[PDB]
C-alpha cells in the first residue's frame, strides 16, 4: 500500500485558508445542545434576563438559557491537533474539533496528555513503513497526531529515562482497540528490529489468538472476546529482546452457544473451509458446518472475510511461532474434538431415568481425535465414580447431567487450549537474551453500558473503574509538570470517596464478588438467593448500591446496580454462580490425562485427576490477573490512546453525535479535561492574546519586549486581581468568567476609538484653521 | 497665578486673543475649536457635556470661565492616542501587513460614532493619506502619525 500519507494526516493549506473564513463573531457565535446533533452552532439574535434567542442555520430560531449555551473557539483553531491549545475545551468544542478532524479524515487527535482515536471504518495509507519513517526520532509537536508519535516517545523516553512503558489502548467494542494495538507492535517490532525472526513472531501472534480469541458479533466482525496485554522487551542497547502476553476472560460459552445474528470463534469455521490439505480428514470433519450444533446456533459467515484465507494465513504462523508439526495437528484434533462432542446424542433408558449412548458415530471421532477408548470414554461420562476416602461409586447420570457434563468438558477444553497457545507463544518469544526494559500495551473492552449486563460486564467495568482510578491520578501529577514547565505552581489533589467506592463495592470483604464466591460454595442458592443476599447486604447500605432500574418492554428484569463512574449499570446475575464455578466431571479429565494424544495431556496438566481441585473461581483468579496487572501498570510511565466507534453503521466518515458523546464521557475524554483545566478553564497563547487584548492596553504592551511581561502589564492595567490568572513562559492562564471580563472591557473601548479618532480628526482640522486665523490676527 | 501651571494660562490667553473678544469670549460654538487650538482632541459628546452649543451667538464663555474646561479635558487621560488607533485600524488589517481598504476607512468615519462630514474627510486624506495601491489599499499607519502629529513614527 506504497501511497503518500500526508493528506492522511495533515490539513491541506487549501483547507486552512477556507476554515480561517467561518462565520465567527466572539459575542454571537455560541453552541446550544441538540438531540441527534449534540450540539448546534447559534448566533445569538436577542437576549432578554436569563433567555437568549439564538439564530439557527436554516432560519430556525430557538429561546433557551444562557445557562446551556457554550463558548466557541475561533476558526483559527479548526481541527486542532492538540485539544489543549483551544480556548474552550467544553463539551460542544471538543465533539467539534474531533468530528471536523474525522470528516477530514484525520483518525488522531491529541487532547494534551492522552490521544483519541475515531474508528475510520476505511484503510488509509497510515501504517506504511513511509509514514513510520516520519515518525521515528521526532517529537510528538513536530508531527501531525498519529499512535506512532506515542510509541516513538515511549521507546524514547524509555531508553533516556531508563523507565518502563505502558500504552493503554481502551474503547468500547469494535472502537479499534485491537487495530492500533497490532500497528503498536508492529512499530516497536520495526523500530526495535536489530538487522523465524523474533520481529515476525511477535506479529504472528494475532492470527493465532485472533483464531481462537474473536469471533463475528453485531458489533464488530472480528470481536475480541479475551483481554490482552502484551510486553515487548528491549535490550540495554534498545533492540527488541522478547516479549510475553497475558490474557484475560476468554469468553468460553461461545464455544457452544451464540446468539442468532453471531459466530462463534473464528477458528472453527476457519478449519471447516477446507482451504489446508489433510486437515479435515485427519479430524473427522464433514463438509456441514450444521452438523456441528456447538457452532451453528447463528451466523455461520461473514461478510468480506474468507475463513478458507484466513485459516492459511493462522497456519502459517504456528510454522513460523515454531509449532511442531504434531503440536499444530493435535491443536486441530483438539479443536475438531470440541465441535464433534457436540453432537454426541443420548437417550434415556428406565430406572432413574439413567441415561445411554443414541449412536457412537460422533462419540468415536472424539475418542479418536482425544486418544482415548471410546468404550472407556462413554462409560466415564454415563457412569462416573467419585472417592469417598478408599473406595469407587457407581454413580448414575440422566440425559440432562450428561448432555450438560459434555458442554462443560467442551468449554474447558477450548479455554485450556487458548492458554496453552499464548504459553506456547510465550516460550518462542522468550530468547533469553537480557531484557532491560519493556513496554507494555493493554488491550481490554473498556467501560461499556449494554441492555443485559452480566458477569463479564461487571469483571470489565471493576477493571476500568481501577483504570480511570490510576488515570485520574497520573492526570494529576503530569499535568502539574505540564504547568511546572510553564513556570506555575499548581496543585490539585482531592480524591473523591466514590474513586474507591464503587471498587470497594465490588472487591472488598462482603462485596460483590466476595458473596458470589461465599454463595459458589453453598448447595443450590440458584441465582435467587445469590440475588437477595446482594440487597440485604447492601441496598441502603453501599452508597454505590442501587435498586436495579425497572426493564422497558423487550428487557428482562435487573437484580441490582452500580453507579460507575461512568453511569448507572443494572446488572443481571441469572448464571453467575454456574459462569463463576467451571466443574469438571473429574473421571473424564483422569481418562484425558492418561489418553494418547500428547497435547490435550499439557492442557490439562493443571488439572488434577482424581493446583487441581481446590478453593479457585473465575473471579477469584481474575482479581489476582487484575492485582498483576494494575501492579505492573503503576511501575511504568502509562499513555493513554482513547478509541472511539463513530457509528453503529461501520460507515466511514459517518458520525453518530449521540453515540460519541457518550464515549467521550464513559472513556474518560471528558474527565481528562475537567483534571487538566481545573482552576483555569481558559488558557491562550501570548500570540493570540495580543491579537485580541492590545487594543486594551496599546501603548503599556508596546514598551514591553517580551510577551509574559506585556500580557501581564496589560492584565493589570485593567482591574484584574493577580490571582485571576497565571503568565507562563508561553501561554497565560485564566480563571472561569475572566475572558469574559477581558471581552466586556475589550467592547466598551472598542466603541469609544471610533469618536476618539474622529476627535482627533476634528482636532488635526481645527488646529490646521486656526494657523490660518492665527496669522490673519496680526496688524 | 500658581494653581494651573503658569505658560498654559498664557497659552489659553492666546488663543483667546485669535478666536474670541476681551468683553465677552470665545462663542460657545468654538468651545471646541478652543481646546484644539490647545493640543486637545475631545469628543463632540464631552464638549456638550462641558457647555457646547450650536448656532452662533448663543452661548459666551469668558476666560476664567474656560480655564475649568480646559483643565477637566486635560485631566482625562483616556481620550485616544496613535497607539490606540492603531489597534483598531489593525482589525481591517486582513493581510496583517499594516494596510486596509480606503473604502472601509472612509465608510466608517462618515458612518460610525460622532460620525465626519464629507469635506472633513475629504481635507484629512488630501493632508494625511498616501495614495492608494492598486487593489484600493492604503498604510493606515503613516495616515495616524500625521493625523496625531507623531512624526517619531514616520
Ligand atoms: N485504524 C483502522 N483502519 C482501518 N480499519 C479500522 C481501524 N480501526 C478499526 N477499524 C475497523 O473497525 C473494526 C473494529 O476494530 P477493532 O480494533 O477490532 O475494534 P476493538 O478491538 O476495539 O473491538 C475492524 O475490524 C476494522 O475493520
Ligand atoms: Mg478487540
Amino acid at each position: 500500500e506504497d501511497e503518500d500519507p500526508t493528506p492522511y494526516l495533515f490539513v491541506s493549506l487549501e483547507q486552512r485558508r477556507i476554515d480561517q473564513s467561518k462565520p465567527y463573531d466572539s459575542k454571537k457565535s455560541c453552541w446550544i445542545p441538540d438531540e441527534k446533533e449534540g450540539y448546534l452552532l447559534g448566533e445569538i439574535k436577542a437576549t432578554k434576563g436569563d433567555i437568549v434567542s439564538v439564530g439557527l442555520q436554516g432560519g430556525e430560531t430557538r429561546d433557551l438559557k444562557k445557562d446551556l449555551l457554550q463558548q466557541v473557539n475561533p476558526p483559527k483553531y479548526e481541527k486542532a491537533e492538540d485539544m489543549s491549545n483551544l480556548t474552550y475545551l467544553n463539551d460542544a468544542s471538543v465533539l467539534h474539533n474531533l468530528r471536523q478532524r474525522y470528516y477530514n479524515k484525520l483518525i488522531y487527535t491529541y487532547s494534551g496528555l492522552f490521544c483519541v482515536a475515531i474508528n475510520p471504518y476505511k484503510r488509509y495509507p497510515v501504517y506504511t513503513n513511509r509514514c513510520a519513517k516520519m515518525y521515528r526520532g521526532k517529537r510528538r509537536n513536530e508531527v501531525p497526531p498519529h499512535i506512532f508519535a506515542i510509541s516513538d516517545g515511549a521507546y524514547v523516553d524509555m531508553l533516556t529515562n531508563h523507565v518502563n512503558q505502558s500504552m493503554l489502548i481502551t474503547g468500547e467494542s469494535g472502537a479499534g482497540k485491537t487495530e492500533n494495538t497490532k500497528k503498536v507492535i508492529a512499530y516497536f517490532a520495526t523500530v526495535g528490529a536489530s538487522k523465524g525472526s523474533l520481529e515476525d513472531q511477535v506479529v504472528q501472534t494475532n492470527p493465532v489468538l485472533e483464531a481462537f480469541g474473536n469471533a463475528k458479533t453485531v458489533r464488530n466482525d472480528n470481536s475480541s472476546r479475551f483481554g490482552k496485554f502484551i510486553r515487548i522487551h528491549f535490550g540495554p542497547t534498545g533492540k527488541l529482546a522478547g516479549a510475553d502476553i497475558e490474557t484475560y476472560l476468554l469468553e468460553k460459552a461461545r464455544v457452544i452457544s451464540q446468539q442468532s445474528l453471531e459466530r462463534s470463534y473464528h477458528i472453527f469455521y476457519q478449519i471447516m473451509s477446507g482451504s489446508v490439505p489433510g486437515v479435515k480428514e485427519m479430524c473427522f470433519l464433514s463438509d456441514n458446518i450444521y452438523d456441528y450444533y456447538n457452532v451453528s446456533q447463528g451466523k455461520v459467515t461473514v461478510p468480506n472475510m474468507d475463513d478458507g484465507e484466513e485459516f492459511q494465513l493462522a497456519d502459517q504462523a504456528f510454522d513460523i511461532l515454531g509449532f511442531t508439526k504434531q503440536e499444530k495437528e493435535d491443536v486441530y484434533r483438539i479443536t475438531a474434538a470440541v465441535m464433534h462432542m457436540g453432537g454426541m446424542k443420548f437417550k434415556q433408558r428406565g430406572r432413574e431415568e439413567q441415561a445411554e449412548q443414541d449412536g457412537e458415530e460422533e462419540g468415536g471421532r472424539v475418542s479418536k481425535l482425544f486418544g482415548c477408548d471410546t468404550a472407556e470414554l462413554y462409560k466415564n461420562l454415563l457412569k462416573p465414580r467419585i472417592k469417598v476416602g478408599n473406595e469407587f461409586v457407581t454413580q448414575g447420570r440422566n440425559v440432562q447431567q450428561v448432555t450438560n457434563s459434555i458442554g462443560a468438558l467442551c468449554k474447558g477444553v477450548f479455554d485450556r487450549l487458548f492458554k496453552w497457545l499464548v504459553k506456547k507463544c510465550n516460550e518462542t518469544l522468550d530468547t533469553q537474551q537480557k531484557r532491560q526494559h519493556f513496554i507494555g500495551v493493554l488491550d481490554i473492552a473498556g467501560f461499556e453500558i449494554f441492555e443485559y449486563n452480566g458477569f463479564e460486564q461487571l469483571c470489565i467495568n471493576f477493571t476500568n473503574e481501577k483504570l480511570q482510578q490510576f488515570f485520574n491520578h497520573i492526570m494529576f501529577v503530569m499535568e502539574q509538570e505540564e504547568y511546572k514547565k510553564e513556570g506555575i505552581n499548581w496543585d490539585f489533589i482531592d480524591f473523591g470517596m466514590d474513586l474507591l467506592a464503587c471498587i470497594d463495592l465490588i472487591e472488598k470483604p462482603m462485596g460483590i464478588l466476595s458473596i458470589l464466591e461465599e454463595e459458589s460454595m453453598f448447595p443450590k442458592a440458584t441465582d435467587q438467593t445469590f440475588s437477595e443476599k446482594l440487597t440485604n447486604t447492601h441496598l441502603g447500605k453501599s452508597a454505590p448500591f442501587q435498586k436495579p432500574k425497572p426493564p422497558k418492554p423487550g428487557q428482562q428484569a435487573a437484580h441490582f446496580a452500580i453507579a460507575h463512574y461512568a453511569g448507572c449499570v443494572s446488572y443481571n446475575i441469572t448464571g453467575w454462580l454456574e459462569k463463576n464455578k467451571d466443574p469438571l466431571n473429574d473421571t473424564v479429565v483422569d481418562q484425558f490425562k492418561k489418553s494418547q494424544n500428547k497435547l490435550l495431556i499439557e492442557i490439562f496438566a493443571d488439572h488434577a485427576g482424581q493446583k487441581g481441585g481446590g478453593f479457585a473461581t473465575v473471579s477469584s483468579a481474575y482479581k489476582e490477573q487484575l492485582n498483576s496487572l494494575m501492579t505492573t501498570l503503576r511501575s511504568t510511565q502509562p499513555h493513554f490512546v482513547r478509541c472511539i466507534i463513530p457509528n453503529e453503521m461501520k460507515q466511514p466518515g459517518v458520525v453518530d453525535a449521540h453515540l460519541v458523546m457518550h464515549q467521550l464521557t464513559c472513556n474518560g475524554v471528558l474527565e481528562g479535561i475537567r483534571i487538566c483545566r481545573k482552576g483555569f478553564p481558559n488558557r491562550m497563547m501570548y500570540p493570540d492574546f495580543k491579537m485580541r487584548y492590545m487594543i486594551l492596553a496599546p501603548a503599556i504592551m508596546a514598551a514591553e519586549k517580551v510577551a509574559k511581561n506585556a500580557a501581564g502589564k496589560c492584565l493589570e492595567a485593567v482591574g484584574l486581581d493577580p490571582d485571576m490568572y497565571r503568565i507562563g513562559h508561553t501561554k497565560v492562564f485564566f480563571r472561569a468568567g475572566v475572558l469574559g471580563q477581558m471581552e466586556e472591557f475589550r467592547d466598551e473601548r472598542l466603541g469609544k476609538i471610533m469618536s476618539w479618532m474622529q476627535a482627533w480628526a476634528r482636532g488635526y482640522l481645527s488646529r490646521k484653521g486656526f494657523k490660518k486665523l492665527q496669522e490673519q490676527r496680526v496688524a | 497665578m500658581a494653581d494651573v501651571p503658569k505658560r498654559e494660562v498664557e497659552n489659553v490667553e492666546f488663543v483667546f486673543e485669535v478666536m474670541g473678544s476681551p468683553g465677552e469670549g470665545i462663542d460657545a460654538v468654538d468651545l471646541g475649536d478652543a481646546l484644539r487650538a490647545l493640543n486637545l482632541n475631545p469628543t463632540l459628546a464631552l464638549i456638550e457635556k462641558l457647555g457646547g452649543t450650536k448656532k452662533r451667538n448663543e452661548k459666551k464663555i469668558k476666560l476664567d470661565e474656560f480655564l475649568p474646561i480646559y483643565s477637566q479635558v486635560k485631566k482625562e487621560k483616556e481620550q485616544g492616542c496613535y497607539e490606540d488607533f492603531i489597534e483598531c485600524l489593525k482589525l481591517y488589517d486582513k493581510e496583517e501587513n499594516g494596510t486596509m481598504l480606503l473604502a472601509e476607512l472612509q465608510h466608517a468615519l462618515l458612518a460610525l460614532g460622532e460620525s465626519l462630514d464629507d469635506e472633513q474627510v475629504e481635507t484629512l486624506f488630501a493632508d494625511c493619506m498616501d495614495p492608494e495601491d492598486d487593489e484600493g489599499f492604503i498604510p493606515y499607519s503613516p495616515f495616524l502619525a500625521r493625523m496625531c502629529d507623531r512624526p517619531d513614527q514616520l
